[PDB]
RNA sequence: AAUGCGCAGAUACCGGGAGGAACGCCGAUGGCGAAGGCAGCCACCUGGUCCACCCGUGACGCUGAGGCGCGAAAGCGUGGGGAGCAAACCGGAUUAGAUACCCGGGUAGUCCACGCCCUAAACGAUGCGCGCUAGGUCUCUGGGUCUCCUGGGGGCCGAAGCUAACGC
């Protein structure tokens, strides 16, 4: 499980100001630990469906703002990408 | 009516996860070894809940049966 | 021939018969009987009545090893499960105690189709 | 490290001598696997519900233990391969409930 | 009733052992899940959800042909397993007959792992989302000033209204 201190890191890493807890960064970066952590989960029990659907959904979300910061802040979103190396 | 003896009222201030507490657990078994009803506990639902993950966990541990017998049938 | 003085008769119910052991205090039997053994054929034996003297059979030929008192374990739930147990009484053996005792599974083996009912 | 509770079960006759053996192999394992012990109740035998292992007694331990969660089930494992140990009981340490209180 | 088992000693009873399978009570008027479905106990791994704070982003939303995944049971393949149960089957009955219901046996199967199959009364026979429109009462689970108020979920009764009607 991911406890505090380690979410930590990551938010104030990927926030855009002290303070930040929930801009579109802030959340994809968040999926995007949330998502690893779920695969390598599901490369040992491959027979865990129920999860695998929770992962089709946080994958969903991900994809969705990120399609939404690829057209509010371009280059924001290389960014973002970039610092994360995802959807490629 | 159906008001008999109730159980909760026997008792004081019991945690509720003490496995290894059995003289106050086994007041909530049958004359046989059954884990008793809420309408003789007098348990609120989760309080119920939460007495039988104990008992069973008391009954693992052999301090409390599993099943009796019952007398003078 | 062994003069046991006290111990234990095990009546065991049944829809279709009804049998009783009479044993030493650890359980080893002494002598026993049943529907059959008292004389009945098929069907009968079952009857509350069979049970009676099923019953009385047993003590009567456990007091020749000079028994005196019983105690009674019953299993089963069988038509004359209680005349069985009222006869012991009746029998001039000393009843100590009656124990209900039928066996049954926290859900074991899947019953025969005519014991399963429905869900 | 999460915090547990070490259920353990051996034999009811022993001595101060092969139970002190047991006892050395518990304090072993238990710190062998990460695992600092908050506190500890050795509760004596008691008469047991039903008989385990054919005795109709069982002497208690209770070792409340801090450790890493990663090696829990080995410990209960190493702690249940000896033959005197009869039960062993890891349970992750709950606040109480208290009701009726 | 018979087939069947039993003097090679069964049935009943006591002690010891091996195994396969399923988890009594708690237990429903209950809970969880998108559905199929999910109940001994412990640990680890992991998904969804609800509430309070009103902290952050700033329309990022809904639905969704194709696609992709999931999908009771039965059924199939390769190994494994096999207690109980049991299609086929082998017998005993019943009957006018009885290729059935009842009775004694019993193989696949039921269990596991891996791979297929993709169905159903897969049902609330009720697509998903959002907004609006009396109340009462029972219950599960949060929060608060805790006779009660305020959320989420499960029932019942009913305003308006709807419905071919039953009903909702
Ligand atoms: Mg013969
Ligand atoms: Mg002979
Ligand atoms: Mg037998
Ligand atoms: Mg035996
Ligand atoms: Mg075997
Ligand atoms: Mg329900
Ligand atoms: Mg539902
Ligand atoms: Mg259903
Ligand atoms: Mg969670
Ligand atoms: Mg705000
Ligand atoms: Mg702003
Ligand atoms: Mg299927
Ligand atoms: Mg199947
Ligand atoms: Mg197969
Ligand atoms: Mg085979
Ligand atoms: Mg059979
Ligand atoms: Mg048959
Ligand atoms: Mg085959
Ligand atoms: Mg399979
Ligand atoms: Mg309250
Ligand atoms: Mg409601
Ligand atoms: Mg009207
Ligand atoms: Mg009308």
């Amino acid at each position: 499980p991911i406890t505090k201190e380690e979410k930590q890191k990551v938010i104030q890493e990927f926030a855009r100001f002290p303070g930040d807890t929930g801009s579109t960064e802030v959340q994809v970066a968040l999926l995007t630990l949330r998502i690893n952590r779920l695969s390598e989960h599901l490369k040992v029990h491959k027979k865990d469906h129920h999860s695998h659907r929770g992962l089709l959904m946080m994958v969903g979300q991900r994809r969705r703002l990120l399609r939404y910061l690829q057209r509010e802040d371009p280059e924001r979103y290389r960014a973002l990408i970039e610092k994360l190396g995802i959807r490629g | 009516p159906s008001r008999k003896a109730k159980v909760k009222a026997t008792l004081g201030e019991f945690d509720l996860r003490d496995y290894r507490n059995v003289e106050v657990l086994k007041r909530f078994l049958s004359e046989t070894g059954k884990i008793l009803p809420r309408r003789r506990t007098g348990l609120s639902g989760k309080e119920q809940r939460i007495l039988a993950k104990t008992i069973k966990r008391a009954r693992i541990l052999g301090l409390l049966p599993f099943t009796e017998k019952l007398v003078r049938k | 021939k062994r003069q046991v003085a006290s111990g234990r008769a095990y009546i065991h119910a049944s829809y279709n018969n009804t049998i009783v052991t009479i044993t030493d205090p650890d359980g080893n039997p002494i002598t026993w009987s049943s529907g059959g053994v008292i004389g009945y054929k098929g069907s009968r034996k079952g009857t509350p009545y069979a049970a009676q003297l099923a019953a009385l059979d047993a003590a009567k030929k456990a007091m020749a090893y000079g028994m005196q008192s019983v105690d009674v374990i019953v299993r089963g739930t069988g038509a004359g499960r209680e005349q069985a147990i009222r006869a012991l009484q009746a029998s001039g053996l000393q009843v100590k105690s009656i124990v209900d005792d039928t066996p049954v599974p926290h859900n074991g083996c899947r019953p025969k189709k005519k014991f399963r009912k429905a869900s | 490290m999460r915090r547990y509770e070490v259920n353990i079960v051996l034999n009811p006759n022993l001595d101060q001598s092969q139970l002190a053996l047991e006892k050395e192999i518990i304090q072993r394992a238990l710190e062998n696997y990460g695992a600092r012990v908050e506190k500890v109740e050795e509760l004596g035998l008691r008469r047991l519900a039903y008989p385990i292992a054919k005795d109709p007694q069982g002497y208690f331990l209770w070792y409340q233990v801090e450790m890493p969660e990663d090696r829990v089930n080995d410990l209960a494992r190493e702690l249940r391969i000896r033959d005197n140990v009869r039960r062993v009981m890891v349970v992750k340490s709950q606040e109480p409930f208290l009701a009726n209180a």
